[PDB]
RNA sequence: UAGCAAAUAUUCAAAUGAGAACUUUGAAGACCGAAGUGGAGAAGGGUUCCAUGAGAACAGCAAUUGUUCAUGGGUUACUCGAUCCUAAGACAUAGGUUAACUCCUUGCAAUACAAGAAGACAUUCGUUUUCGUUGUCAAAAGGGAAUGAGGUUAAUAUUCCUCAAGCUGGACGUGGUAUAGAGCGGUAACGCAAAGAAACCCGGAGACGUCAGCAGGUGUCACUGGAAGAGUUAUCUUUUCUUUUUAACAUACUAUGGCCAUGAAAUUGGAUUAUCCAGAGAUAUCGGCUGUAUGUAUGGCAGAGCAGCUCAGAGCUGUCAGUUGCGCACCUGAUGACCCUUGAAAAUCUGGGGGAGACAUAAUUUCACGCCAGUUCGUACCCAUAACCGCAUCAGGUCUCCAAGGUUAGCAGCCUCUGGUCCAUAGAACAAUGUAGAUAAGGGAAGUCGGCAAAUUGGAUCCGUAACUUCGGGAUAAGGAUUGGCUCUGAGGAUCUCAGAACUGAAGCGGACAAAGGUAAUCCGA
């Protein structure tokens, strides 16, 4: 499992069978891509970066809530 | 502090095997545990790894010592007459060689 | 009509079988290449190390083969002085120096020597033990002969082409320190063939050994046996010349010489 | 214990099978004697040998 | 106070069996198995035997795994020599050379 | 009839059954007391494991019960082990010996020797090239490519399920490094996803003893505030117990040592508990580089696990924040001491020196991300006061790992928590004799071949301590005192030991446990 810091490379990788991961917790919210080797796990604290990366969900990836 | 008078490091051997032989050991082991001056580095550095085998810890040299010596007197006699004869040898050789031209 | 410990240390499915697993190499000397015959090589000391079995240190030393690309790892005996890292001539022209060796003629009388050969290219015979020199006595017109005093001290005739170490093996003294616990004597022993402990053939019933008399300890019989006894028979003294320990009359040996 | 060859489970399968009582409807044959399997073994009593 | 089992039939304990205890989501406390420490990696000149600096003290195997630079440095002799080693080499090699010209020259 | 008496223990009610001291549930009382009567293995056993059922026999009383009988069912692996490697060793082949059978040699490989391997084109041969003396077996604790947590069965699971990883061998795809010869940065240690290659020669890891102390980490144990639950509540107790967890693996940082600068040290300094280091460059710099996590943070991850509370399978709440230890077990790091001891090897992974060849529409390259595969065998269960060996369900014997609290020098003994267990035929009487356990007024070996047996002594602190001697010793010599409780006082340290004083008891206090009786001679053997 491999976590990301800058949405950059995250966007990298959902650009790159897609499905994505999106679980709330009490402070943080995560957006999960899994791919062959690796779980990719995106973590942030505020609310824009959230509703932003909400945006971010193409129509190739579909969005799975927990 | 002085610990012991007549026994040193003969002490661990306690009251066993008889004074004389602990004596003539005595002796023998603090040869082997003492340190010695390397003729590399100039350290009194030099200890005893193996029977004949010492060592130099700072400049890393091994040399084949005696066995409870670095030095063996009858080494040392054999090395200062090696050369002695060295000497003779080539003196002589070379000198009658002039001779050789007449 | 048992089987004395006499007999059986030549068996070789014994119980008396060396205890080979630490030895290194054997220590012998370089093949006899030509470069020996008519020249120098040189090597390295790469290191003296300790084999389990011997009082002697062992030398280990680099040589460039003359005919391939290979470097030659050999086992020599340590010469006492020998450095790590020493540059070591084998040959006829190395010169005189400690740990060279060359053929004994080219050594000068009265010179200390290691691990003679006995036949020209043994790679080693004579003077082998710890602390063991021979003696050069002296060399004929020729060049064919050579004295040496051997360390039993008795005098031998070797070709003089054979190869010699200048110098005393090493790591000598070591018979000197008294061995005080049983134990040391052991572990000792353990690295080589079992010698010990050694129960005396008196303590032993008349079937495992001729001595061991009965209701008293003692041998009865004459224990100088002589030297055509047959296997379980030799056991005491054999074909010995004299028995005692000669005190008081010493004079003998310089009145009698 | 746990570690064995091929040769002794299949041994001691074979051993297993033969150590069945004899089918109950085997001693109404007109032509047999047999009312039990004598060679019938219980592992703590008696020992197979496999080493 | 819990205790551990072996996990893989091997009871002794052996430098090779070495176990660690770790602790859980479940809350059990496992043995899990550790593996061997290696020794590091010394430079081969004679009687040198000093540490190299910048290679990777790793267990043989994950010696495949990893990336160039852990296995090199950039020297002449990166991974085999240490600095000083190598300096001196340098300095020896240069040095003698001299002294064969030298002799040459003198010999003709 | 002898006899069924070792290993402290059982008791009550209900239920089931023809029948219960001996089965199942519950309620009490005790035991093993983490050197276990606990949890798992190796050897050995081989189905003894699981479920259902049960007449006889067997389970030395009994039985409704079973290790017994009958019937059915259970042992899933790329990552565990075997398989591979080498060892002590051993056996072929070759050669030799024998009437013959047999026997002798062989890793440092031969008492042998016209014995091999690789490459490429060919792709069969053949052709061709290169280098070459010649085998195999022996380790289920040695070496040894990679996996974890959670969940599941009546019985298997690092194997199945779910979720998350790694390894080796394939084969291309897409991006990207490098070059008209073959990365870039730093003075330097060295650095950075990647940065051409054959023969050949050298390396590193693998790869290693015993002991002693120091330092750190993991696990455990202890303590602190918060929250949920439970025990106690006549009295007292802001109480007593319980849960409060984090796998392999990914990224970044720190980690007992070693290096690189700069500068050189005498009124020598530095430094460890101990050693030890320095002009062969110590100490010291807002200096720098590097190596090891069973460390920290985040990902994994909470969605799981755990603890509570609801609803009639769905639901809700909390799982938080700290401190210390010469405590303990293990591991690691840096050392030290020791040897007439000096502490495997190979397979395997990898690095260096060298630059013969190969190649323009090209050639080759230890970067990413994607595609494919992982075969064969062992995996049940016992490992013992009932699954082994002792003709047995025998008080014997049989190789390992994990270990809690109190007292304490202590892994001793004694008492406890987790987990396990009360199984050893039972009832009643209470004579002699016995087996084991204790205590005897006055005397004190008079007993007896003999102080046999018993008794005395015993910890710790303070006193005091001979002859003899190989000067080490003798030595707890001999001997003399003290020891509880309670109330105070002082001293040693960081950003738990030691000593004083006073008061108080049937003058008791190492209160159980634990725990030497001395002395003087003679003989042997050091
Ligand atoms: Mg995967
Ligand atoms: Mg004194
Ligand atoms: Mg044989
Ligand atoms: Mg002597
Ligand atoms: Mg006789
Ligand atoms: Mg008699
Ligand atoms: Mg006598
Ligand atoms: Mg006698
Ligand atoms: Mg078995
Ligand atoms: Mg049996
Ligand atoms: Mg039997
Ligand atoms: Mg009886
Ligand atoms: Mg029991
Ligand atoms: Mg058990
Ligand atoms: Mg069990
Ligand atoms: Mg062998
Ligand atoms: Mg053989
Ligand atoms: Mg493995
Ligand atoms: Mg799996
Ligand atoms: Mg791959
Ligand atoms: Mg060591
Ligand atoms: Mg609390
Ligand atoms: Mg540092
Ligand atoms: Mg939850
Ligand atoms: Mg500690
Ligand atoms: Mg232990
Ligand atoms: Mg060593
Ligand atoms: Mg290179
Ligand atoms: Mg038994
Ligand atoms: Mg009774
Ligand atoms: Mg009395
Ligand atoms: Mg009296
Ligand atoms: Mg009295
Ligand atoms: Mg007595
Ligand atoms: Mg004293
Ligand atoms: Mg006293
Ligand atoms: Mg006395
Ligand atoms: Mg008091
Ligand atoms: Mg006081
Ligand atoms: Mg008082
Ligand atoms: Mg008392
Ligand atoms: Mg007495
Ligand atoms: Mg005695
Ligand atoms: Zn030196
Ligand atoms: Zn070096």
């Amino acid at each position: 499992p491999k976590e990301i810091t800058d949405i950059k490379k995250f966007m990298k990788l959902w650009q790159n069978k897609k499905v994505v991961y999106v679980k709330t917790n009490k402070r943080i919210t995560k957006f999960k891509l899994r791919g062959k080797k690796y779980l990719y796990t995106f973590k942030t604290a505020d609310p824009k970066i959230a509703k932003g990366i909400k945006d971010a969900i193409p129509a190739t990836y579909s969005k799975i809530e927990i | 502090a002085k610990r012991t008078q007549k026994v040193g490091i003969t002490r661990k051997y306690g009251t066993r095997y008889g004074a004389s032989l602990r004596k003539v050991v005595k002796k023998f082991e603090i040869t082997q545990h003492a340190k010695y001056g390397c003729p590399f580095c100039g350290k009194v550095a030099v200890k005893r790894a193996a029977v004949g085998i010492w060592k130099c810890k700072p400049c890393k040299k091994i040399i084949a010592g005696g066995a409870w010596e670095l030095t063996t007197p009858p080494a040392v006699t054999a090395k200062t007459t090696m050369n002695r004869l060295k000497k003779l040898q080539e003196e002589q050789a070379a000198a009658a060689a002039l001779e050789k031209k007449n | 009509g048992r089987v004395i410990r006499a007999q059986r240390k030549g068996r070789a499915n014994g119980v008396y079988k060396s205890h080979k697993s630490g030895r290194i190499a054997p220590a012998q000397y370089r093949v006899y290449d030509f470069a020996e015959r008519q020249g120098y090589i040189r090597g390295c000391i790469r290191d003296i190390v300790h084999e389990p079995g011997r009082g002697a240190p062992l030398a280990e030393v680099a040589f460039r083969d003359p005919y391939r690309y290979k470097t030659n790892k050999e086992h020599f005996i340590a010469a006492e002085g020998q450095y790590s890292g020493q540059y070591v001539y084998c040959g006829l022209k190395a010169q005189i120096a400690v740990g060279n060796v060359l053929p004994i003629n080219r050594i000068p009388e009265g010179t200390v020597v290691c691990n003679v050969e006995e036949k020209v290219g043994d790679r080693g015979t004579f003077s082998r033990a710890s602390g063991c020199y021979a003696t050069i006595i002296g060399h004929s017109e020729d060049g064919d002969k050579t004295r040496i005093r051997l360390p039993s001290g008795a005098r031998k005739t070797i070709p003089g082409s054979c190869r010699a170490t200048v110098g005393i093996v090493a790591g000598g003294g070591r018979t000197d320190k008294p061995i005080l616990k049983a134990g040391n004597q052991f572990h000792k022993y353990a690295r080589k063939r079992k010698s010990w402990p050694r129960v005396r053939g008196v303590a032993m019933n008349p079937v495992d050994h001729p001595h061991g008399g009965g209701n008293h300890q003692h041998i009865g019989h004459p224990a100088t046996v002589s030297k055509w006894a047959s296997a379980g028979q030799k056991v005491g003294l054999r074909a010995a010349r004299r028995t005692g320990l000669v005190r008081g009359g010493q004079k003998e040996k310089m009145a009698m010489k | 214990g746990a570690n064995k060859t091929l040769n002794m489970k299949k041994r001691f399968g074979r051993k297993i099978k033969q150590n069945r009582p004899l089918p109950n409807w085997y001693r109404y044959k007109s032509d047999t004697n047999i009312r039990y399997n004598s060679k019938r073994r219980n592992w703590r009593r008696t020992k197979l040998k496999i080493y | 106070a819990q205790r551990i089992t072996y996990r893989r039939r091997c009871s002794y304990n052996t430098r090779s069996n070495k176990v660690r205890k770790v602790k859980t989501p479940g809350g059990r406390l496992v043995a899990q198995y550790v593996k061997k420490v290696v020794n590091y990696t010394k430079c081969s000149e004679a009687g040198c035997n000093v540490a190299l600096n910048g290679i990777a003290q790793v267990r043989p195997a994950e010696y495949a795994t990893i990336a160039r630079s852990a296995k090199t440095v950039s020297r002449v002799y990166g991974g085999e020599l240490c600095h000083t080693c190598v300096r001196s080499r340098i300095i020896r090699a240069f040095l003698t050379e001299e002294v064969k010209i030298v002799k040459r020259k003198m010999i003709s």
